[PDB]
């Protein structure tokens, strides 16, 4: 709410997404969305940049190797 | 034995006669001289019975070890080379003549084999002892390309040469038509020969042979 | 199969620019392979749905139900909850529902789905209580409770105990519902957050 | 520091990775800022491998 | 390799063979009157994957499923195994394996080679069904090479609460049809993210013989029950 | 651990080869180069004991009339897998009438070591080497094969302590469009420039090479070439030192 | 006790098969695979240290049989195995069967290979990962890659090496927009993955392309002409 | 059974008679004598069919392994020195001849025959089959250095013909086959194009 968001934000499907996010996740969403939106001169934050978030800032976890499971 | 195998304008139709002679007696009348090589295949044996019988169930197995593991259907050409292999390692003891034919993704195919193994690709072949008069029907009114009535009237009168021409043919004609989508079975298609109709009855009184020790049991359910 | 697409597509282009003759051409469809006329069963009530015209709902399920999964797919459940869902969704609520749902629930022993018949029975119970009549509501879904006790946790068995606090609060006195409130709410402190759910339990 | 690192999650972690792209001929030519070899100055042999 | 029978008698490799079957993908089967009813996550871990290729469910014979839960390797050679022990017996005996003797064969099959010294048993928990007789048979199959005959059952990550759920949602007056309804529901509650219909693979056993549900039949059974 | 070659380390690397190569970097050297129409292969025997013989153990060897081999590393490893390319080109000409492709046959040599480094209860060789061939109908070919067996077509190579020297006078070369006889003076001055005296006392150089000029056959280099390109060594060395 | 080739740990965790696994991605290479509407690419990275070596010498595409291409990532020495040992299979099913080994079966008996490999504990799981293209007559362009654990797993878009995880995203990306690409489009998807992926410039050498087509059941190795007629056109 | 195979420069030309009998019961009336190998080289088979059709799949399969492996065509030579192996070997058991003709870079249009027994023999031409005795002298007769293509085509007709027409076992149509760059060309003489001599 306190966030210049866009009329493009789909968050309450972000959210359904199923993820393990935490509080402090969700922050560092926002924070590191905006960051790209200041890095490509964006006024107001956009799906794209929430996704570049989600990405940058959740998952990167793997090695449950098929075999290995 | 008689087998007859004709490749249509579209699938396949096999005619085979109904005997197994083990010797020189008729063993059976309604011998299956047709067998479920694989869904969409059939072969026609020929010669000593169980020989063709063993080796067709074998090959039925294998082939559907193989289809199973495929999720796709199984092919006249992979049964053909088991089938010449296979009767190649054994040099000619078999005495099992073959007359494979399918109905697979590449169309019909339709194969003989020679106890051997011979493999000779041709669209129409017969083999068993009337397969002589069997070839004497197919050369006379064959033509590529036939479709499913007449080819079926024409195998049948294939067959019925072979059964009125051949000693140790079947007494009745099975037919089964092959296609991408069915798999008709008509066991018997056809029986030119019905029976002889036993005339008035001749059974015994009640009472002929008395016994001599009895051990009537019963036997617990 | 082609000439139903061919026909659903017209009753698409109809629906856009004048819904009377795609709805004809829907029922016409209907009237009338088997995934023809599932799909124009669908369409059709979609149609009715959207139109209002639902009082013929009940004659479509009525003559449908003999050869509902007769004609196919005995899980045509499908088409049987999506159309309890539409029709218990419009809340308009006139009319019908006459022996719509009881020979729905009789069914001629053909589903015997366990799940579908609770969900009948608690939505015609659900049906009742808008209908003013809570004594009904009452009995029947106190047999429902105490028949699927066994698990139904969170939703239907939730949306069952919402029935019975609001038929406490109407007739009960204040005090069953209250009870049967508290129930609700510990029962349901484990939701998947269904919305529709937790803005009924609020 | 590397991964390791009890439990400071929020910020703005990056990787940092050892190989070089072409950078790495950047890098060289940087270290061979040294005075002029007297001639021919193409890296292209170290380049390639 | 194995004979290291801890000082305890128990076998602590077949423990941790246990472990990581219980660390395995999630399946469940449920024998209803007139069938048996088999599910599993199938959940690809992206897109990518052809969700077509590597499949989950597999069919022994005309009248026999099996499904797993644990290694796909294992698993590939254990069926591959099965189909063979089984087309012996239809060869031998002109008739399907039922599943009393298909399932001890595999047991047996698990238990021998476990019983040797560069061999490491097989793990993968198999839930064998058949629908020999008129009767519908489930069977556990264990790395130990243990058969246990069942009425409904679940393995892979949550096991044990699936086997509470499954407790008390079976009663013996149940048709395929709600058979198929707990499966799918017990695969809802054991399952993270949307069930998307060919994400989760499915087979039933009835008088029709064992078939696995395409993803037209299993998205529509998703689509109704979510 | 690093014991058996079972043991794929944790970072996913087996050992065994390691140690393998690591063994490898014991012999003096082995330099080969492929000439235009051949190869011709050069070798630092070292005289262990003066005690030892002209004309006796080689480093290089031929396996069928066109091709031959040089090796470095452990010896009995080196005869060992030499006979062996042998009879596996004896046996492909008997089986298809013609001298066996230097490819084909680098690829069944590595095969076997690359067995021999899988296996448990046996150990990879070591002792890598390198098979130089030329033909009319296929060029000159030459490969290097070392313990893991990783068989690559060469321009020109080598292996040993020096190969690393090796590559880089090879590299100062058109080996691409130089013929054997002058090939054999540069291998020749390879060997003597990289050779450290200093270290190793005594020396001999060992020379070969199979080309157009042989007919595709591989021979020792004659006496008096050998001792031609020894001598031009030795001057190039003068030179180098002045 | 774990040092053993597959010994379970007390939860699993098959160790020496996740160091197969490592050691597959310290092949010191890098390829990526797509599938058409009815062509399949693949393109992996190609080095020549030292300027010597080059030509078809060194390489890492091998034509497994006239209709189908394939791939390594691993130990040359292991994959090189791996490859003649597909080339037994299918020239043994071509034998047997009569008709080309259909792509899935091959990989199918690569992947029991290496599971029996992994099963008993005297034969190591050898350190590399194969892909298979391939031409189908109800699936087109086949893809299907296979690992020592012993899946045999078939990607619309696959990548083996290092970077495959990071391939692997940027292909789902790509894929998530309109898949019906034709064969200019699935080359550049392809090449232009793995410049993305790799954040390097390519000339026509340091690279191998090959290609199956619906209309030319061949496996191609695209030689330098093509190759860099579509760098330098895209 | 009756088999000719001729080369000339730069490709080679195979004929063969369309019969295979066992006395009587001529059976395969349309039968592919000329089979491909791998690319381009073709065999011609005479004796058991059994045995024939069961060497020539193995070879088949050996040399296909050896082509991809090399990733060079197949040298015809390579085909006639395993034909000759197995031969030689399994001479007991074999009770077969063959005749060979193919293509190859190093040295394209190569035909060689190793009949009943295993022998290795290369030429310019090869007779092969029960009638090869009634055509092998008007071969060594009327051959002369230098055919064509048509030539040699015209060559094997009428030789073949020849054979088909003195000899009982040999009947049916006279199916040819050239190798060459082109590739493999194949074609058939069913009545007409059968030349007729008397």
């Amino acid at each position: 709410s306190k966030m210049n968001l866009s009329e493009e934000v789909d968050l309450e499907d972000y959210v359904a997404r199923p993820d393990k996010i935490s509080g402090a996740d969700i922050n560092s969403i926002c924070q590191e969305s905006g960051m790209l939106a200041v890095r490509e001169n964006r006024y107001i934050v956009l799906a794209k940049d929430f996704e570049k978030a989600y990405k940058t800032v959740i998952k990167k976890d793997e090695q449950e190797h098929e075999f290995y499971k | 034995t008689t087998i007859a195998g004709v490749v249509y304008k579209d699938g396949i139709v096999l005619g085979a006669d109904t005997r197994a002679t083990e010797g020189m007696v008729v063993a059976d009348k309604n011998c299956s001289k047709i067998h479920f090589i694989s869904p969409n295949i059939y072969c026609c044996g020929a010669g000593t019975a169980a020989d063709t019988d063993m080796t067709t169930q074998l090959i039925s197995s294998n082939l559907e070890l193989h289809s199973l593991s495929t999720g796709r259907l199984p092919r006249v050409v992979t049964a053909n080379r088991m089938l010449k292999q296979m009767l190649f390692r054994y040099q000619g003891y078999i005495g099992a003549a073959l007359v494979l034919g399918g109905v697979d993704v590449t169309g019909p195919h339709l194969y003989s084999i020679y106890p051997h193994g011979s493999t000779d690709k041709l669209p129409y072949v017969t083999m068993g002892s009337g397969s002589l008069a069997a070839m004497a029907v197919f050369e006379d009114k064959f033509r590529p390309d036939m479709e499913e009535e007449e080819a079926k009237n024409l195998v049948s009168e294939a067959i019925a040469a072979g059964i009125f021409n051949d000693l140790g043919s079947g007494s009745n004609i099975d037919l089964c038509v092959i296609s991408k989508n069915k798999l008709d079975f008509l066991r018997p298609y056809t029986v030119p020969n019905k029976k002889g109709t036993r005339l008035g009855r001749y059974r015994c009184e009640k009472g002929t042979t008395a016994v001599l020790t009895e051990k009537i049991t019963p036997l617990e359910i | 199969a082609a000439a139903a697409v061919v026909e659903f597509q017209r009753a698409q282009s109809l629906l856009s620019t004048d819904r009377e003759a795609s709805i004809d051409i829907l029922h016409s469809i209907v009237k009338r392979a088997v995934q023809v006329k599932e799909q124009s069963i669908l369409e059709l009530g979609s149609l009715l749905a959207k139109t209002g015209q639902a009082a013929e709902l009940g004659g479509l399920l009525k003559y449908v139900r003999p050869f509902l999964n007769s004609i196919s797919k005995a899980k045509a459940a499908r088409l049987v909850r999506s159309l309890l869902d539409l029709f218990l969704d419009m809340e308009a609520a006139t009319g019908q529902e006459v022996e719509l749902c009881l020979e729905c629930i009789e069914w001629a022993k053909s589903e015997k789905r366990t799940f579908l018949r609770q969900a009948l029975e608690a939505r015609l119970v659900s049906l009742y209580f808008d209908t003013k009549r809570y004594q009904e509501a009452l009995h029947l879904g106190s047999q429902l409770l105490r028949e699927l006790k066994k698990m139904d946790d969170k939703a239907l068995l939730v949306e069952v105990q919402l029935l019975e606090s609001k038929t406490y609060h109407a007739l009960s006195n204040l005090p069953k519902a209250r009870a049967a409130l508290t129930s609700a709410r510990t029962t349901a402190n484990a939701i998947y957050c269904p919305p529709k759910l937790q803005a009924t339990l609020d | 520091t590397n991964r390791p690192d009890t439990l400071d999650p929020a910020d703005r972690k990056i990787h940092i990775d050892l190989p070089n792209e072409q950078a790495r001929l950047d890098i060289l030519k940087i270290h061979a800022g040294p005075i002029t070899k007297h001639g021919e100055i193409d890296y292209e042999a170290i380049v390639k491998l | 390799s194995l004979t290291t029978f801890s000082p305890s008698g128990k076998l602590v490799q077949i423990e941790y063979a246990l472990a990581a079957v219980a660390g395995g993908a999630p399946s469940v089967g449920i024998k209803a009157a007139n069938g048996v009813v088999l599910a599993t996550e199938k959940k690809q871990k992206s897109i990518l994957y052809d969700e077509r290729s590597v499949h989950k469910v597999e069919p022994i014979t005309k009248h026999i499923g099996l499904v797993y839960s644990g290694m796909g390797p294992d698993y590939r050679v254990l069926v591959h195994r099965a189909r063979k022990l089984a087309q012996q017996y239809y060869l031998v005996y002109q008739e399907p394996i039922p599943t009393a003797q298909l399932v001890q064969r595999v047991a047996s099959v698990m238990q021998e080679y476990t019983q040797s010294g560069g061999v490491r048993p097989f793990g993968v928990s198999l839930l064998i069904c058949g629908w020999n007789e008129g009767r519908p048979y489930l069977f556990q199959s264990d790395p130990s090479g243990a058969y246990f005959a069942w009425k409904a059952t679940a393995m892979g990550k949550n096991y044990v609460n699936g086997k509470t759920f499954l407790e008390k949602r079976y009663n013996e007056d149940l048709e395929l049809e709600d058979a198929i309804h707990t499966a799918i529901l017990t695969l809802k509650e054991s399952f993270e993210g949307q069930m998307t219909e060919d994400n989760i693979e499915v087979g039933i056993c009835n008088e029709a013989g064992f078939r696995r549900l395409t993803p037209t039949e299993v998205k529509d059974y998703l689509a109704a029950i979510a | 651990y690093d014991l058996s070659a079972s043991t794929f380390s944790p970072d996913g690397r087996v050992f065994q080869v390691e140690y393998a190569m690591k063994a490898v970097e014991n012999s003096s050297t082995a330099i080969g180069i492929r000439c235009k129409d051949g190869v011709v292969f050069g070798v630092e025997k070292l005289v262990l004991s003066k005690l030892y013989e002209e004309g006796s153990n080689k480093r290089l060897f031929n396996v069928d009339r066109h091709v031959g081999m040089a090796v470095a590393g452990l010896l009995a490893d080196a005869r060992s897998l030499a006979d062996i390319a042998r009879e596996e080109a004896s046996n492909f000409r008997s089986n298809f009438g013609y001298n066996i492709p230097l490819k084909h046959l680098a690829d069944r040599v590595a095969m076997y070591v690359h067995a021999y480094t899988l296996y448990s209860a046996v150990r990879p060789f070591g002792c890598s080497f390198m098979l130089g061939s030329y033909s009319v109908n296929d060029g000159a070919q030459l490969y290097m094969i070392d313990p893991s067996g990783v068989s690559y077509g060469y321009w020109g190579c080598a292996i040993g302590k020096a190969r690393q020297a090796a590559k880089t006078e090879i590299e100062k070369l058109q080996m691409k469009e130089m013929t054997c006889r002058d090939i054999v003076k540069e291998v020749a001055k390879i060997i003597y420039i990289v050779h450290d005296e200093v270290k190793d006392k005594a020396f001999e150089l060992e020379l070969s090479w199979v080309g157009e000029l042989t007919n595709g056959r591989h021979e020792i280099v004659p006496k008096d070439i050998r001792e031609e390109a020894e001598k031009y060594a030795k001057e190039s060395l003068k030179e180098e030192d002045e | 006790f774990d040092r053993h080739i597959t010994i379970f740990s007390p939860e699993g965790r098959l160790y020496q098969v996740e160091y197969a696994f490592k050691a597959i991605n310290q092949g010191g290479l890098t390829s990526v695979a797509v599938r058409g509407k009815d062509c399949a690419v693949i393109v992996t990275q190609k080095k020549v240290p030292d300027k010597l070596l080059d030509s078809s010498t060194v390489t890492h595409l091998f034509k497994i049989t006239e209709n189908i291409g394939c791939v390594m990532t691993g130990m040359t020495a292991d994959s090189r195995s791996q490859v003649q040992r597909a080339r037994y299979e299918a020239a043994n099913w071509k034998y047997k069967y009569g008709y080309e080994i259909p792509v899935d079966m091959l990989c199918k008996r690569i992947a029991d290979i290496s599971q029996v490999y992994t099963q008993n504990a005297e034969m190591r799981p050898l350190g590399c990962c194969m892909i298979l293209i391939g031409i189908d007559e109800e699936q087109g362009p086949q893809v299907y890659k296979c690992d020592p654990a012993g899946y045999y797993c078939g990607f619309k878009a696959t990548a083996a090496g290092v970077k495959q995880t990071e391939s692997t995203s940027f292909l789902e990306k790509k894929v998530k927009k309109k898949f019906d690409w034709t064969f200019e489009q699935t080359v550049e998807t392809a090449i232009t993955c793995l410049s993305t992926v790799l954040s390097i410039d390519f000339k026509p050498s340091e690279i191998e392309v090959g290609v199956v087509t619906v209309e030319n059941p061949k496996f191609r190795i695209l030689t330098e002409a093509e190759i860099d007629a579509h760098l330098v056109a895209l | 059974t009756t088999i000719m195979a001729v080369q000339f420069d730069g490709g080679v030309v195979l004929g063969a008679d369309s019969r295979t009998t066992t006395g009587s019961y001529i059976a395969n009336r349309v039968t592919d004598k000329l089979t491909p190998i791998h690319d381009r080289i073709f065999c011609c088979r005479s004796g058991s069919a059994a045995d024939t059709q069961a060497v020539a799949d193995a070879v088949t399969y050996q040399l296909g392994f050896h082509s991809i492996e090399l990733n060079e065509p197949p040298l015809v030579h390579t085909a006639a020195s395993l034909f000759k192996e197995m031969c030689y070997r399994y001479r007991e058991d074999l009770m077969a001849g063959i005749i060979i003709a193919g293509w190859d870079p190093q040295e394209g249009g190569q035909v060689y025959s190793v009949p009943m027994g295993g022998m290795m023999v290369r030429q310019s031409f090869a007779i092969g089959g029960s009638g090869s005795s009634y055509i092998y002298g008007y071969v060594d007769a009327t051959y002369r250095e230098g055919m064509t293509k048509e030539e040699c085509l015209q060559f094997t007709a009428n030789a073949l013909a020849l054979a088909m027409e003195r000899d009982g076992s040999s009947g049916g149509v006279i199916r040819l086959a050239a190798i060459a760059e082109s590739g493999v060309e194949r074609q058939v003489l069913l009545g007409d194009q059968i030349p007729k001599f008397a």
